[PDB]
RNA sequence: AAAA
RNA sequence: AGCCAGGAUGUUGGCUUAGAAGCAGCCAUCAUUUAAAGAAAGCGUAAUAGCUCACUGGUCGAGUCGGCCUGCGCGGAAGAU
């Protein structure tokens, strides 16, 4: 998981959720590009 | 995709080829491929058979002496546009596709009844 | 299951067929023999498309095609090889008759109606090999 | 030329290689000889240096000619035939005699090699890297004139001055005059 | 894929130190080559092919290299069985089980014409040659590209001209020892046949390319033990090529690469166009010399004595006098297109190639090699 | 399959 | 939006290349049958093959899409008694 102050889409299948008050990235196709905002 | 224009032209035209037609057979043709609707091009024009794929509420706008045949439009739908047109239909989805009505005299044909098309000289 | 080129009397077996055929299982020199007698009465040197069918039992058959346009024109217009650059460098001329000569026999290839139609395949064909018409 | 230089220097980069080997089969064929040793280079794997140490002798020096030295040399064999060949070979392949023939030095790492007395020619010849380059090619009477001028001022200096105008490109020593082909 | 696998008769192992020992007599008493096949199936026909210890054990050598190089249903397996009886009947084995442990398969046996290693005369003179046609047969009608050569089995003469056809013809051979568990793709040293030994014999194998047939005083005459092998004698007093020789006449036939030279004329001509034309004819003669394909492409008018001129290409500043000896491309002249011009203008009333090597040892010879060390 |  | 189906022909466009077949690189990017189907957006193959998208035809039966201006908040945010 990344950690970073800028979380963007990196492909056709990320998606943003916010939990918890985070903003989260979440790939179904590749687990690279789980990131998470902090 | 297709705006009012568009669809009018559309209307307008198969209207048109109804008009001046004969017979028309509706026709199911979901699950064949491209090279077998190929192959009906090639049959429906050297038989004269006009044969198109429009939208059923675009269908039924223009074709309102069919309107009996305006009576079962539910799922995918084919037209063509005498006899022979039923015989070829039957020839190529007994051995391929399904047929659903037929129009003749003004009068819907059921499914099951299309034999007399089919066999008319 | 394959669609290959091979020369007109040419089919070696040669790595350009060879290794196609054995991931199948099919006797390479059969074929080989089988597709030179019937290619005989085709005019010299000729990629002529032949379509593989392969069955289960190790058996084959195949049908062979009408030369493909590119090589057509590629004879008409006196050369052997294409633009570097089509639409950009140009290097032939054929009249529209060798379309309608080129069109005619590969018309038994075609899907077009008419002989309008299936030229204009031609002629695109020509176009997008820097072929001009002449 | 590849293989002489991979057996001198350590190792060469692939596009020299894949130049030389226009072919896709002869890559294919002699794929096994070659080894990536980092870099982008290749080198002699094990294998290749036996067919190598087979079928090449072995050598110190790999002769070469300047455009003088080849004209010097065509002249000179209607008198000492072949001999002028032998000897530079021999020369190249054994550093001791080498070391032996040098008998005058001059500036800019130019020697003169001498094969002893009682002969005639004589030999004008430096080494660069692995490569014996000859310059000239003289007889007895010459040799006496070049070491006149020399004394009085810098020869060395002028022959390397003209060194892109008379003398380079050094072409190797191998020629082919009888009509025969293996 | 195809497997050549080399057949020996290791399967009819069970038979070990029991009183009649399996030779070609123990084949004869219980029946015949096919009925002693079932008998010698029996005993291991049972084993599995994804056993290990079977494989081991259990099978023969055949069998467990075949297993272990993945015999697969789309498949075609070769058995050069020996000319002995109990070899072939180990060879109708071996199918047998092969049939059906992966059923699908196409298996078929060739049986060596003498074969036997009980006698010298006839192993060195028809056993090797008809291993050596069978095997030249099979790659030559299924691609160099498709074959892997399986010389496990089989004795262990056959083994030296198993591989020696890989090398040449260009099929790997893979091996592996009984207690071993490993492949092992055997190296591939690359070799041919000695040109420079066989270029005399260039012309004789002529007479027998075009006529068929030599007498064979005539060919003694003509013509160092080893060249024998070369040729085999039909048998009504003439001699053609033997399997052999077919390869060697196809490597003296197939061309090569080669190393550009220059005549005196040349390298004093090639300098003057270098200042105005880069390096860049230096590079077309190497490109075209080690590229066989680009060399007859490139032959403008031929002229006499196997002269035929070469240029780079339309509206360029040099073409180019060249011809082959050996393995080496001579380069005569270097003419821009005013001399160039002339000399056909010349060559049209008379001879031309005739003027130019009538002088070859004045004017062009010595021919220097193509290195320069320019600096 | 370290004299098939 | 989801769900069902199609997603083709000249043709493996030409050049290059051992191979370049939509999908290493360059150029062009036309034409046909078409409800519709890029001389192909993505994956894949040694190259083919195979998968998906663009595009369109069905099922469904009220809304839906992204930009702009603006008020207040959210993360970015770790220190020593
Ligand atoms: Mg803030
Ligand atoms: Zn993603």
């Amino acid at each position: 998981m990344k950690v970073r102050a800028s979380v963007k889409k990196l492909c056709r299948n990320c998606k943003i959720v916010k939990r918890d008050g985070v903003i989260r990235v979440i790939c179904s196709a590749e687990p690279k590009h789980k990131q998470r905002q902090g | 995709a297709l705006n009012l224009q568009d669809k009018q032209a559309i209307v307008a035209e198969v209207s048109e080829v109804a008009k001046g037609a004969l017979s028309a057979v509706v026709a199911d043709s979901r699950g064949v491929t491209v090279d077998k609707m190929t192959e009906l091009r090639k049959a429906g024009r050297e038989a004269g058979v006009y044969m198109r794929v429009v939208r059923n509420t675009l269908l039924r706008r223009a074709v309102e002496p069919f309107e009996c045949l305006k009576d079962a439009f539910v799922g995918p739908t084919l037209i063509a546009y005498p006899g022979a047109a039923a015989r070829l239909f039957k020839e190529f989805a007994k051995a391929n596709f399904e047929v659903k009505a037929a129009a003749f005299e003004g009068e819907l044909i059921p499914a099951s009844q299309i034999d007399r098309l089919a066999t008319l000289p | 299951y394959v669609k290959l080129q091979v020369a007109a009397g040419m089919a070696n077996p040669s790595p350009p067929v060879g290794p196609a055929l054995g991931q199948q299982g099919v006797n390479i020199m059969e074929f080989c023999k089988a597709f030179n007698a019937k290619t005989d009465s085709i005019e010299k040197g000729l990629p002529i498309p032949v379509v593989i069918t392969v069955y289960a039992d190790r058996s084959f058959t195949f049908v062979t095609k009408t030369p493909p346009a590119a090589v057509l024109l590629k004879k008409a217009a006196g050369i052997k090889s294409g633009s570097g650059k089509p639409n950009k460098d140009k290097v032939g001329k054929i009249s529209r008759a060798q379309l309608q000569e080129i069109a005619q026999t590969k018309a038994a290839d075609m899907t077009g109606a008419d002989i309008e139609a299936m030229t204009r395949s031609i002629e695109g064909t020509a176009r997008s090999m820097g072929l001009v018409v002449e | 030329p590849l293989l002489e230089r991979i057996q001198n220097e350590t190792a060469i980069p692939r596009a020299e290689l894949d130049k030389a080997l226009p072919s896709f089969e002869e890559r294919e064929i002699l794929d096994s000889l070659f080894e990536d040793v980092g870099q982008g280079q290749v080198s002699l794997s094990p294998v290749g240096f036996l067919i190598w140490e087979e079928l090449e002798r072995p050598t110190a020096l790999v002769p070469f000619l300047s455009r003088r030295a080849l004209d010097d040399l065509l002249k000179m064999r209607a008198t000492e035939g072949t001999a002028p060949d032998d000897y530079i070979t021999r020369v190249a392949r054994s550093p001791e005699q080498l070391a032996i023939g040098k008998h005058e030095s001059w500036s800019k790492g130019l020697f003169w090699l001498k094969r002893g007395e009682h002969t005639r020619d004589r030999y004008l010849v430096s080494v660069e890297g692995w490569r014996l380059l000859v310059w000239r090619i003289v007889d007895a009477d010459e040799y006496d004139d070049l070491l006149t001028q020399n004394r009085k001022t810098d020869a060395g200096a002028r022959v390397v001055a003209e060194r892109r105008e008379k003398y380079a490109p050094f072409v190797r020593l191998e020629l082919y005059e009888d009509g025969e082909g293996w | 894929a195809v497997y050549l696998c080399t057949c020996g008769t290791a399967a009819a192992k069970k038979f070990f130190g029991q009183t009649p020992r399996f030779d070609a007599a123990w084949v004869t008493e219980h029946g015949g080559v096919e009925a002693a096949s079932k008998v010698i199936y029996d005993t291991f026909r049972t084993a599995r092919l994804d056993d290990e210890v079977a494989l081991k054990r259990d099978l023969s050598a055949e069998i467990h290299s075949l297993a272990r190089m993945g015999v697969n249903d789309k498949d075609t397996v070769v058995l050069f069985s020996s000319e002995t009886a109990d070899g072939q009947a180990c060879a109708w084995a071996v199918k047998r089980y092969l049939e059906q442990a992966r059923p699908g398969i196409l298996c078929r046996i060739e049986v060596v014409a003498g074969l036997q290693v009980t006698d010298a005369h006839v192993f060195r003179t028809a056993g090797v040659l008809n291993f050596t046609k069978a095997v030249l047969h099979e790659i030559d009608a299924n691609g160099t590209g498709q074959c892997v050569l399986n010389p496990t089995g089989g004795f262990k003469s056959l083994v030296p001209y198993t591989v020696l056809i890989g090398m040449l013809r260009g099929v790997p051979a893979k091996y592996i020892f009984e207690q071993s568990s490993a492949l092992i793709p055997l190296p591939m040293m690359p070799v041919e046949f000695a040109r420079s030994r066989l270029e005399p014999l260039r012309p004789l194998l002529e007479r027998i390319q075009n006529e068929t047939a030599i007498p064979r005083a005539e060919l003694d005459k003509a013509l160092r033990e080893i060249l024998d092998s070369l040729f085999e004698d039909v048998g009504q007093g003439q001699v053609s090529l033997s399997p052999v020789g077919f390869l060697i006449w196809e490597e003296l036939e197939r061309p090569t690469a080669l190393v550009p030279f220059l005549s005196r004329r040349a390298l004093d001509d090639l300098l003057k166009m270098r200042a105005t034309e880069g390096t860049a004819p230096d590079d077309y003669i190497t490109r075209v010399a080690r590229s066989p394909e680009q060399l007859a492409i490139g032959k403008h008018e031929s002229w006499s004595k196997g002269l035929f001129w070469l240029k780079r290409g339309e509206h360029t500043r040099d073409r180019y006098l060249v011809s082959v000896e050996g393995w080496r491309l001579l380069v005569w002249r270097i003419v821009d297109a005013d001399e160039y011009d002339d000399l056909l203008t010349q060559n049209r009333k008379t001879d031309a190639g005739a003027r130019v090597v009538a002088e070859r040892r004045e004017k062009y010879a010595p021919f220097v090699r193509l290195e320069l060390y320019e600096d």
